[PDB]
């Protein structure tokens, strides 16, 4: 369990989970703790067996130092990065628009080498943004998240292709570093080995070898085993090292004069000197692993080396000849094979810590040049470490990252699940990555290496399809950035409790069995054949003694949002994807209600999302209030927790927190103390349990439209609160300052009634569309007040004000700023979208009075009607199964055991033999209720209040028509389904226009939700109009309604005057085109059918 | 008369066509007046050539209201007419 | 083009063959061997002949004199003495 | 390929003399807007600069012919006038174009109709229209087909 306050949700699961779901936010917090070199991370690393681990900032400072004068007379070094406590709390930063940050300090040592003098000094490096306990950054009071970036790891990559000109098989290899020139080798269609250096022209590969100091005797000794290498050597017009170097230099430096020193040093600076070329630690690791070099030695350098180049060449030659095994002098034997680019053995996660580290590196590079200059422009006596350093480039780089980087994104605060998934999001598109414009299907496709590491279901459906995914629930990040997943060890056909986290490259070398495989006492497989996954991404029945590993859980492959879909395996992949996506866009409701049919994942997902308030240490409640809760621990110390009340989310949804504990209650460490926006008793609640009947109904649910009972509107079952935020700032101009004031010119006395003395609308005022919010005037004075936009309305819920007289820290040219918050409560209405967890989205087409809904013989009217014709074609019968189980969850059940356990119930745990009404159940996604169990439970449901069994064993009921009153001639499937209110509400999805603002540089209308823009008329619509032959309507659309100014004023006044719309004469476009043509000395003439005119 | 807009013909314009299109020769390289933002006389924005910027407003002010149409002012050559003519009236430059 | 392998191979002088069979090879001059080696960089050759039967003036007097310029010490000699 | 042009001039009254210009038309002022910006700065289409350059060269050529300068200077000014007219019509067509302070070429008369946002392509592209709206749809089963 590991959650003291967990409600008792009985589970249908048969298999036990030998591993608990890890911290779902660890992907963010562990990476950031690595970046700042936290003590916890260091202890964890040395526990893992890492040798003297070094933090992210330490790495960059060790790379930066020592900074030295080019004369060698002085040195500057940086050490000991540490952080002071944060300036302000997270909520204070949110309130006052500050960044949540900690001062960073580094010990700087300056040395004068000519004298040998020492100076050491503590240098302030700037305020460094800090991650919150929730895995987010508060930047200018806005809560943001940094998404992990999927990128190809540096290393040596071999490839095989077909020569279209000859159909011959050609091989090639690319050495790809973190920074530096590229180095390619290839065997072409004429059986000769060549090299491309820095993407310049191709050369015989020996030209490089000679340039590196190899004589013909050495090349023959090393590569003599292959005839193509000897043919390349014997057909090369290069005598030795100097000639080869000069030939390389010519291609590398076209048009420049070649000399010995220039070429000799240039070839070294390309690949073998650190300041201009380096494989990252991961790149060195990958190269050593593939080429079998430096095995049994610590990774301590970044450059390419002579042995790497020679081994790459030999590997390419061996691969070309079809060999499978290769061992090099001083190395170890390794397989010979091409590399799949999309395999997570080659892709890696550039997480938050590394993303911040790179920008720190850039800023420190700028500061390094600053030091190089002002160290050589001052008296050696006066120079000190603090007077050599300018921190501004570093702070500017960090601010640039957190304010402009595509990977730094406003957190999706629609609901807790959306934020939790956003923190765990993996993005292949971004700086240094790929783009939506030209990313092919190859990178988008699911890969067999994704198993247990990246979710195959939860991905966007638009142009980001396949490019954005989610980390699997059991996956963690290898310190080199590779995703690794846990497996139970298996030996001699008996499973054992040792858990090993394997990367995809490691896993390909093993046989992994299916977790659901049966095992008897002490772990031996019952059956002699087992499903296993194999390196080809294949599945096979191997002998039970042929298994090396087993999956730890059936759902090892799914993400958090996918794990929350009951009966997942009964739903098609597309509809499961739709349901997972829709769960993230479900809006919070005024009252949250946990699903009757759920998974085991709701509780941990809600807890790890962090919207719920959790007690830090065991104690007893001292105080409870709508605003705060106070606890006294067994230590005797006291804690106070503050609840967010009616706070606006980034998306406008309400973030209200509520206390659940009573005064004097025992509260254990980790127990939930306050519910979040979409949680009930700690577990997530994104929707409502509705009584659903599966039938067509008078065509009002045609084509997936939904029929709702008016009860849901009356009882606010699906009501939600939304808060809008409006800004207005008083500034200054050349003609003077601007005033926020109640004394607006020429406005009626009542229109400014609700405004206060400063001119800001009072709290609690009901503001209509177009009404005043904040009065402001500016010189010319003019009316420039803030007014409620088109369609918007609500109650003024809050006011925030900033003035430079209070040191508000606003930008230049602003004297005051006012934010007005307007709260609106929206009931479910026609046109609003609803959806289940199975992708069964729909639009509410009709809301019926309670007496019109079809009702059960008990008298209960159904809440929702879903059309039959959707289920069979869309292949998501999991919604039907849930519905059945939903009823079995609302009405209790009791399996008779007097004579014995029924056969169908023989796999039920004794705790599931009976349960009372309204008892919640768990049916995990790949280990839950089977068909026979569900049918038996349907047969075993308790009767209703009056002693009547309302739903038969098949899940159907004899509904009555609420209008005519007679029963329907056949029983209808009835049950309980969990329904989500989606954020696609009608209130802002509707647009209308009849003239208005217009574009100026060209005179066509505007386009925008809040800008009163018109609809676009594309060329396809013009094609349709031409096909109709409706010439006059097309002319109206083309000229009067879009471009014409005079035509518009004339037609509007004609409509207003109630007179005939003038029939258009000479087009306005034609007259400008004619003069444009004439200006180029072209005689353009209008011709009549009878002659020139 | 768009009811007789049946064909559109294109061809080389000769110097006489260019002189027939134009209302007057642009003599000076002047822009809008830097001193007062009025058009320069004989400039690229000259009102005597391309018409008045403001409706029925004579350059020298001897005719200034709507009732007057078509009249050339004897003192500055501007035609008292609707301002839209500045979108249609063509000029020309005589090359040496 | 969808041509047969032989069609595409015989039309181009730059084509490199995987194997070269030469029978009555004693008649080939040094330049013929140079050409054949140019067209077989992989150096896979099945050379068949009998030196005593040479009629060409420029033919080989010994296999080494022809083959050592390309594969010195990396060519294998076999003989079939029995005649039936 | 040559008879194409020669016959195109044979088969019509079209005189080839139109290929050499004695006068240059000037587009109406409002087709080349010049305005003062906020703060007293000025916004102007590049066409005005090209016309100004042409007028400057023409006036200076007239002056030189009046001054009786030797043929070399006079016809060097004529060459400059030719280049100015070429820049006016099609700036980048020959060699390197006339560039503004931003080291970018000035837009010429041809660019008015040449470009992706030229006159000939304005109507083709989709455009926003007034008296229009957009909204979500639901099934009106009680409605008649019309
Ligand atoms: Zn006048």
């Amino acid at each position: 369990n590991s959650v003291p306050g967990a409600p008792n949700r009985v589970s249908f699961a048969k298999l036990r989970e030998p591993l608990e779901v890890p911290g779902l936010l660890d992907v963010q917090t562990d990476s950031f703790e690595w970046l700042v070199g936290s003590d916890r991370w260091r202890q964890a690393a040395i526990d893992r067996g890492e040798e003297n681990p070094v933090g992210g900032l330490e790495e960059v400072l060790a790379e930066l130092s020592p900074i030295e004068d080019f004369s060698g007379s002085m040195s500057l070094s940086f050490s000991d990065p540490r952080f002071d406590e944060v300036k302000a709390s997270v909520d204070e930063c949110k309130d006052k628009d500050m960044t949540y940050a900690a001062p960073l300090f580094v010990t700087a040592e300056f040395i004068n080498n000519n004298t040998g003098e020492i100076k050491s000094q503590t240098v302030f490096m700037g305020d460094f943004p800090m991650m919150t306990e929730k895995g987010t950054f508060i930047i200018n009071g806005t809560e943001r998240v940094v998404v992990s970036q999927l990128v190809r790891s540096p290393g040596v990559y071999f490839d095989e292709t077909i020569d279209k000109s000859t159909e011959k098989t050609l091989h090639s290899v690319k050495v790809i570093p973190g920074r530096g020139a590229w180095l390619e080798f290839d065997v072409d269609k004429r059986d000769t080995v060549g090299v491309r250096i820095d993407r310049k022209r191709r050369q015989p590969v020996t030209v490089l070898l000679k340039a590196l100091g190899w004589t013909n005797e050495q090349i023959v000794e090393r590569f003599g085993f292959s005839e193509i290498m000897m043919g390349t050597l014997e057909k090369d017009t290069t005598s030795g090292t100097d000639e080869a170097l000069l030939d390389i230099y010519r291609k590398l430096r076209p048009g420049e004069p070649p000399t010995k020193e220039s070429a000799q040093t240039l070839l070294e600076n390309l690949f073998f000197k650190e300041k201009r070329y380096d494989l990252a630690r991961v790149g060195r690791y990958k190269v050593n692993k593939k080429l079998g070099l430096n095995a049994g030695k610590p990774i301590t350098s970044s450059t390419l080396t002579e042995e790497d180049v020679v081994a790459t060449i030999e590997y390419l030659v061996r691969l070309h000849e079809g060999q499978t095994s290769m061992t090099v002098p001083g190395g170890v034997e390794v397989p010979v094979e091409v590399d799949d680019i999309d395999h997570f053995g080659n892709r890696r996660l550039r997480t938050v810590g590394e993303l911040i580290q790179n920008q720190i590196r850039v800023g420190l590079s700028r500061m390094e040049r600053v030091v190089r200059e002002r160290m050589t422009t001052q008296d050696v006596e006066a120079i000190t470490p603090q007077t050599l350093i300018n921190i501004r480039p570093v702070v500017a780089a960090i601010k640039e990252f957190f304010g402009t980087s595509q990977l730094s994104q406003f957190m999706d605060q629609n609901n807790p699940l959306s934020g939790l998934t956003h923190k765990r999001r993996l993005s292949a598109l971004g700086p240094g990555g790929l783009s939506r414009e030209r990313a092919g299907l190859e990178v988008r496709d699911v890969h067999p290496s994704h198993y247990g590491r990246m979710c195959p279901i939860e991905t966007p459906e638009g142009p980001n399809i396949g490019l954005i995914g989610s980390l699997s629930v059991y996956a963690r990040v290898n310190p080199f950035g590779f995703i690794e997943t846990p497996y139970r060890k298996v030996e001699n056909g008996v499973v054992t409790d040792q858990i090993d986290y394997l990367t995809a490259d490691e896993e390909d070398r093993h046989v992994v069995a299916q977790a659901n495989s049966p095992t008897d006492e002490n772990g031996r497989f019952t059956e002699d054949r087992v499903m296993v996954r194999k390196k080809g991404g294949e599945v096979e029945f191997v002998s039970a003694d042929q298994v090396d590993y087993m999956d730890v859980s059936p759902r090892q492959m799914v993400s958090v949002a996918t794990a929350m879909i009951p009966f997942l395996e009964h739903d098609d992949a597309n509809r499961a994807l739709m349901g997972a996506n829709m769960q993230r866009q479900a809006v919070p409701l005024v009252r949250s209600e946990a699903p009757l049919v759920g998974t085991g994942m709701e509780l941990r997902a809600a807890i790890d999302a962090g919207d719920v308030v959790v007690a830090d240490k065991t104690g007893v409640i001292e105080e409870v209030s709508a605003d705060y809760i106070t606890v006294m621990a067994d230590d005797g110390t006291r804690q106070s927790y503050r609840l967010r009340k009616f706070a606006r989310s980034n998306h406008g949804t309400c973030a209200n927190q509520r206390p659940i504990v009573d005064a004097g209650q025992r509260v254990e460490a980790g127990q939930v103390i306050a519910d979040g926006p979409c949680t009930q008793n700690g577990e997530m609640a994104l929707g409502k349990n509705l009584l659903v009947a599966i039938m067509p109904w008078e065509g009002h649910n045609y084509e997936d439209a939904i029929i709702l009972s008016n009860r849901l509107v009356e009882e606010d079952v699906l009501t939600s609160i939304h808060i809008e935020e409006h800004e207005i700032d008083a500034r200054d101009t050349k003609l003077g300052a601007e005033e926020i004031t109640r004394d607006i010119p020429n406005v009626s006395d009542e229109v400014l009634a609700d405004l206060d003395e400063r001119g800001i609308v009072r709290i609690g005022a009901e503001v209509r569309d177009g009404d005043i919010l904040v009065g402001k005037v500016t010189p010319k004075v003019r009316d420039t007040s803030l007014k409620v936009p088109h369609g918007e309305s609500g109650k003024v819920i809050g006011i925030r004000v900033f003035s430079r007289e209070d040191d508000d820290e606003l930008p230049a040219g602003v004297n005051e700023l006012v934010r007005v918050y307007v709260a609106q409560k929206r009931k479910i209405s026609d046109g609003d979208k609803l959806a289940g967890r199975h992708g069964n989205k729909g639009v509410i087409g009709k809301i019926l009075p309670v007496e019109d809904m079809p009702f059960l013989p008990d008298g209960t009217p159904v809440d929702i009607i879903l059309n039959t014709h959707g289920v069979p074609r869309r292949m998501n019968i999991g919604q039907i199964l849930e519905t059945h189980l939903g009823w079995v969850a609302k009405a209790g059940w009791n399996i008779d055991v007097a004579a014995g356990v029924p056969d169908w119930a023989s796999k039920l745990p004794e705790e599931l033999y009976s349960a009372p009404a309204d008892s919640t159940v768990a049916t995990p996604v790949f280990d839950g209720a089977q068909e026979g169990e569900l049918a038996g439970l349907l047969g075993s449901t308790l009767p209703n209040r009056d002693g009547e069994v309302m739903v038969d064993a098949d899940g159907k009921s004899t509904l009555f028509d609420g209008r005519s009153g007679e029963p329907f001639p056949y029983p209808v499937t009835v049950g309980y389904m969990y329904i989500l209110k989606l954020h696609h509400l009608v209130d802002d999805k509707i647009h209308a226009r009849s003239t208005g603002p217009y574009s100026m540089i060209t005179q066509q209308p505007l386009g925008g939700k809040a800008q009163f823009g018109g609809q676009r008329f594309g060329e396809m619509e013009c094609w349709a109009m031409q096909a109709y032959g409706a010439a006059y309507t097309l002319q109206e659309l083309l000229t009067i309604k879009s471009d014409d100014t005079v035509g518009r004023v004339k037609v509007y006044e004609a409509i207003v005057k109630g007179e005939n719309i003038p029939e258009p004469g000479i087009p306005e476009s034609f007259k400008v085109l004619l003069k444009e043509l004439q200006s180029l000395c072209l005689n353009v003439e209008v011709l009549s059918s009878d002659g020139a005119a | 008369d768009v009811n007789f807009f049946d064909e559109l013909r294109i061809g080389l314009a000769t110097a006489d066509d260019i002189r027939n299109w134009s209302y007057g020769e642009v003599k000076k390289p002047e822009t809008i007046n830097y001193r007062t933002l009025k058009p320069e006389k004989d400039g690229l924005f000259c009102e005597k050539i391309f018409g008045p910027t403001r409706d029925w407003e004579c350059y020298c002010g001897k005719y200034k209201r709507v009732r007057f149409k078509g009249i050339i002012c004897e003192r500055c050559g501007v035609e008292v007419t609707r301002a839209k003519v500045r979108r249609e009236r063509m000029g020309h430059i005589e090359l040496a | 083009d969808n041509r047969e392998l032989s069609e595409r191979a015989a039309a181009d002088r730059e084509w490199t063959y995987g194997h070269v069979v030469v029978d009555e090879a004693q008649e080939l001059s040094e330049m013929d061997w140079r050409l054949l080696m140019r067209r077989c960089p992989r150096r896979s050759f099945t050379i068949v002949g009998d030196l005593a039967q040479r009629r060409s003036p420029a033919g080989a007097r010994s296999w080494g004199a022809m083959l050592d310029s390309y594969v010195p010490g990396r060519w294998v000699y076999k003989s079939l003495s029995v005649n039936y | 390929k040559r008879l194409k042009v020669v016959a195109a001039f044979q088969q019509s009254g079209n005189s080839p003399m139109g290929m050499v210009l004695d006068a240059v038309p000037v587009i109406p002022p409002e087709l080349r807007p010049m305005v003062q910006l906020d703060g007293g700065r000025f916004a102007t289409s590049d066409l005005n600069d090209l016309y100004r350059r042409v007028i400057n060269r023409n006036n200076r050529l007239k002056r030189l012919i009046d001054l009786g300068a030797p043929e070399i200077i006079v016809n060097n000014e004529k060459r400059m006038l030719q280049e100015s007219v070429d820049a006016l019509f099609d700036n980048g067509r020959r060699g390197r174009p006339v560039t503004g302070p931003g080291n970018r070429p000035l837009k010429s008369l041809s660019d008015l109709l040449k470009g992706k946002q030229g006159r000939f392509r304005q109507n083709l592209l989709g455009k926003r229209v007034d008296y229009s709206g957009r909204s979500v749809i639901v099934v009106g089963p009680q409605l008649k087909l019309h």
